[PDB]
């Protein structure tokens, strides 16, 4: 039931890598701040996602076991994950608690970001049903590396082997669902249901970009390579 | 073809 030596030293483990990444705070004071045009907020996004993949990179190397795998699965594991880590971690930000009324122009800041109305929608229904299941930042950081070590992933070789790495990490998460919310004993099957949900942004990822209001759509060559643009 | 991905990932 309760977390043994060893899982409690792997979440912290994770914590403090994830904990790397950019502060939601930076993130939400930068559109709270300014109303910007569709043109400004297309390079705020290309700059904060180029920051998320080098920080996610980052973090994928230190989870255990990885280095250990297929150089080849290992770069199939980082493609196939990249935008399902960026929309979890959107959901982190949007669903972190802000003065009142705050959430409101946040969220009117992001329907006018400069994306079609259509790609709007299901993201703030993600967004509402992650927030809705109350995710502590432990339960952020072992989900964010279940994604990334998704043995279902297309163009895997060996998926034994990044099965025998996401094993532990689901075993620690269910024990913290118990734990944090012994009230909903649906909780786990929850969190690997948003998990479902979360794939749905891969398909059409680059339709929704090359949607955004600008005249260029200028990418880095970093997010050239993880996403499917230029 | 993905090159800086593999530079980031073997540095
Ligand atoms: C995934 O990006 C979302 C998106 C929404 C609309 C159009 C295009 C993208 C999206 N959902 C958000 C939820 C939030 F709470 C929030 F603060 C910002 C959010 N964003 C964008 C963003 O900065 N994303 C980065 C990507 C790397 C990881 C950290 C977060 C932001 C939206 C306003 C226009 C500038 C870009």
């Amino acid at each position: 039931m309760e977390l043994t030596p060893d899982q409690q030293t792997l979440l912290h483990f994770i914590m403090d890598s994830y904990n790397k990444q950019r502060m939601p705070q930076e993130i939400t004071n930068k559109i709270l701040k300014e109303a910007f045009s569709a043109e400004e907020n297309f390079l705020i996004l290309t700059e904060m996602a180029t920051n998320h993949v080098q920080v996610l990179v980052e973090f994928t190397k230190k989870l255990p076991g990885f280095q250990t795998l297929d150089h080849e699965d290992q770069i199939a594991l980082l493609k196939g994950s990249a935008v399902e880590a960026m929309f979890l971690r959107s959901a982190e930000i949007f669903n972190k608690k802000l003065p009142s009324g705050h959430s409101d122009l946040l969220e009117a800041r992001i329907r006018n970001s400069g994306i079609s109305d259509e790609y709007i929608t299901p993201m703030f229904s993600f967004y509402k049903s992650i927030g809705e299941l109350k995710m502590t930042q432990e339960e952020y950081a072992l989900l964010t590396a279940i994604v990334i070590l998704s043995p279902d992933r297309q163009y895997i070789k060996d998926r034994e082997a990044v099965e025998k790495l996401q094993e532990p990490l689901l075993d620690v998460l269910q024990k913290l669902c118990k734990i944090h919310q012994p009230e909903n004993p649906q909780h786990f099957a929850c969190l690997l249901g948003r998990l479902t949900e979360l794939r749905t942004f891969n398909h059409h990822h680059a339709e929704m970009l090359m949607s955004w209001r600008v005249n260029d759509h200028k990418f880095t060559p970093l997010l050239c390579e993880i996403w499917d643009v230029q | 073809d993905h090159q800086l991905l593999r530079y980031l990932l073997d540095k």
